[PDB]
């Protein structure tokens, strides 16, 4: 990145580490977690660090486990202003077939609703934990291989560990 | 933001005065606006924009009842939220 | 009835965060969802907005 | 009211099963493999289990086309993307690995 | 002291709806079938909501009311049908 480092150093990306030896960084190729990101009006980021935009108004499928069926996430888009080029996220629906085949729903506030029932946070069930983060944003955590973020005003995130 | 004098003719928009009342002609782009002394906006507009130009002066179609089609596209009965 | 407790004057209405506010920034609770005081909002067919506490929907 | 057409039969939400996946989860050819949400059914008239909706026509067999670039392709039809041919056998496109 | 025995919680049971089990906790909290709940709770018959924002109020039908069991001041209202 346009600056010099002595030999033997070990700078670390978020993903892994690299060490200087004979003017050539040696680097590991071990996987590191991805992050699909919804934000703004309609701006998506794939797990593979692709960026794009799709201003559709329906219930779209954001993510899903597709060899087995440990979960499935479903975004719900609506127009969000006077203009037609303004399509923000209103809610997201999560589905856990591992526990009751339940159906979590993150609402346009910081609210959550399991199977129609509004819920006070925290929600320690067996696997999934739902709690506030700054007391202004919800955070789902199923197991140790799944996280989420607030879908109040539309800034959904995910954290998928390399087991997926 | 820079106040200019009058008349003025830049970019194909002649900003003149006619009959003591101010005019803004855009014949290349197909419109003639003007204002009077009291203040009464007027917009003469060509037939090139038929069933098109949607806005606060409605679409240029033949009918007169459907010409509240909002920025989404919604026939609204209210002349106000439109 | 005519109950006894902690209120605030008639110009001010109660907000979720303990403070009470005028009806300008009093949010809407359409379908449970808590919308902010200015949220234009629409599917293809319906058209709804939140003005001052009430949710003005149309079709 | 309207007695719905012969090729399909009306449904009713049972009061016991929460899984009243009826009218709301109307399976068309797009959303068959996709998994759907549902609170309860409606007073609609849905195709049988062995067939799906297809542009205002309950196409019977699971032979309905295989879309690409928002265009129809009957089963067996091929497309040439790059130096590969690719055919839709059942419902998913079957390409070549050259 | 031994002569000090206050109420901690009360448990309500409605066989008319799911054979559920409501529980009013030592705060102003409520817990249906283990699940904590945000108030209000409009199910079909029973409504649970705050009163002064410091006290819960159950209302099943039109023949049953309750009051806060946080620090132990339970009440009931039974109409003459009982
Ligand atoms: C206006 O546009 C619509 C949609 O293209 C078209 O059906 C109609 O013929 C046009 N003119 C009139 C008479 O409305
Ligand atoms: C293509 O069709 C064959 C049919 O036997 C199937 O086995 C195979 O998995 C399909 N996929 C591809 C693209 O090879
Ligand atoms: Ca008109």
């Amino acid at each position: 990145s346009g600056k010099r480092y002595p030999p033997g150093t070990s700078l670390s990306r978020d993903c892994n580490t690299c060490i200087c030896r004979n003017s050539q960084w040696i680097c590991s190729n071990e996987e590191c977690p991805g992050e699909c990101l919804v934000t703004g009006q309609s701006h998506f980021k794939s797990f593979d660090n692709r960026y794009f935009t799709f201003s559709g108004i329906c219930q779209y499928l954001l993510a899903r486990d597709c060899q087995d069926h440990s979960f499935s996430i479903v975004i719900e888009t609506v127009q969000c202003a006077d203009d037609r080029d303004a399509v923000c996220t209103r809610s997201v629906t999560v589905r856990l077939p591992g526990l009751h085949n339940s159906l979590v729903k993150l609402k346009h506030g910081a609210g959550v609703a399991m199977d129609g029932q509004d819920v006070q946070l925290p929600l320690l069930k067996g696997d999934l934990r739902i709690q506030h983060t700054v007391t202004a944003s919800v955070r789902l955590s199923y197991g140790e291989d799944l996280q989420m973020d607030w879908d109040g005003r539309g800034r959904l995130l995910v954290k998928l560990s390399p087991v997926y | 933001d820079q106040r200019v004098s009058m008349p003025y003719a830049s970019k194909g928009l002649y900003l003149e005065t006619e009959a003591g009342y101010y005019k803004l002609s855009g014949e290349a782009y197909g419109f003639v606006a003007r204002i009077d002394g009291s203040g009464n906006f007027q917009v003469l507009l060509s037939d090139r924009y038929f069933n098109k130009t949607c806005g606060l002066c409605g679409n240029f179609n033949i009918f007169a009842e459907d010409d509240f089609m909002t920025q989404e596209g919604t026939l609204t009965s209210d002349p106000y939220d439109f | 009835a005519c109950l006894e407790g902690c209120f605030c004057p008639p110009g001010l209405y109660m907000d979720e965060r303990g403070d009470c506010v005028p009806k300008a920034q009093c949010p809407c609770y359409y379908d449970g969802e808590i919308f902010q005081p200015e949220d234009i909002f629409s599917d293809h067919h319906t058209m709804c907005y939140c003005e001052d506490g009430f949710m003005h929907c149309t079709m | 009211s309207l007695s719905c057409r012969p090729p399909m039969v009306k449904l009713v939400c049972p009061a016991d099963n929460l899984r009243a996946e009826g009218l709301e989860c109307t399976k068309t050819c797009q959303n068959y493999d996709l998994e759907c949400m549902s609170m309860g059914c409606v007073s609609g008239c849905l195709c049988p289990p062995g067939m799906v909706r297809h542009e205002n026509r309950c196409v019977a067999l699971e032979r309905c086309p295989c879309f690409h670039q928002g265009k129809e392709y009957a089963p067996g039809e091929t497309v040439k993307i790059g130096c590969n041919t690719c055919v839709c056998q059942d419902r998913k496109w079957n390409c070549t690995d050259h």
